[PDB]
């Protein structure tokens, strides 16, 4: 059998992908750590602007030429993902 | 959007989805480069499972033959 093949039906597929994980969260994720929050909008707008770390590691998350009105959309768009 | 966040550079450091529970099949194939009896290893682990090598999570037992498992082990670890 072809690997692309067993690798969908023995159900690896479930578990593992071909390419490694990036260095920040997931948007995902976020959504999921923020999800409720009346403020999170604006909390988050601010970090993917002008960056900042701690939160989900030690790794620093550099500043981000955006807009704050792109800031809030990308916000907006990683908060609606579930 | 998704658009947007591709243009401005995010997606370098972000995905849309959390990790999955087992390792990226680039990083296992990396991690054996070169070495003499991977692919049996692999085979193996495949076959029986694993735990401790990528993290607290074990993968449990899949029921491959040992020709399935050995087809797998060498796909993997030729994922560059
Ligand atoms: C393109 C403009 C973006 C957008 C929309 C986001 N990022 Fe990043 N990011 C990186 C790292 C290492 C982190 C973790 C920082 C920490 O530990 O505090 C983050 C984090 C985020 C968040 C969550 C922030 C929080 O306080 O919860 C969000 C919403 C996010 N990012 C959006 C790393 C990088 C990059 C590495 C070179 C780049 C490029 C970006 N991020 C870009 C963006
Ligand atoms: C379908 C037959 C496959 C195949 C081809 C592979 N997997 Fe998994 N896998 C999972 C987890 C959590 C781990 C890490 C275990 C640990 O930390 O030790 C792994 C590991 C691997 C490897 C690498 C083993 C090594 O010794 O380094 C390989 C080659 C591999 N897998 C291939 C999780 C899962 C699943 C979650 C339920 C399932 C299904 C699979 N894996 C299935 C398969």
């Amino acid at each position: 059998e072809d690997p692309e093949v067993l690798f969908k039906n023995k159900g690896c597929v479930a578990c593992h992908a071909i390419d490694t994980k990036k260095v920040g969260p997931a948007y995902a994720d976020v959504a999921k750590k923020y999800a409720g929050r009346k403020d999170a909008v604006d909390y988050l707008a601010g970090k993917i602007k002008k960056g900042g770390s701690g939160v989900w590691g030690s790794v620093p998350a550099p500043p981000q030429n955006v807009t704050d009105a792109e800031a809030k959309q990308l916000a907006q768009w990683i908060l609606s993902i579930k | 959007n998704e658009q947007l966040a591709k243009q401005k550079g995010c997606m370098a450091c972000h995905d849309l989805k959390a990790k999955m529970v087992g390792p990226a099949y680039k990083d296992v194939a990396a991690k054996f480069a070169g070495q003499a009896g991977a692919e049996a290893e692999l085979a193996q682990r495949i076959k029986n499972g694993s735990q401790g090598v990528w993290g607290p999570i074990p993968m449990p037992p899949n029921a491959v033959s040992d020709d399935e498992a050995q087809t797998l082990a060498k796909w993997v670890l030729s994922q560059k």
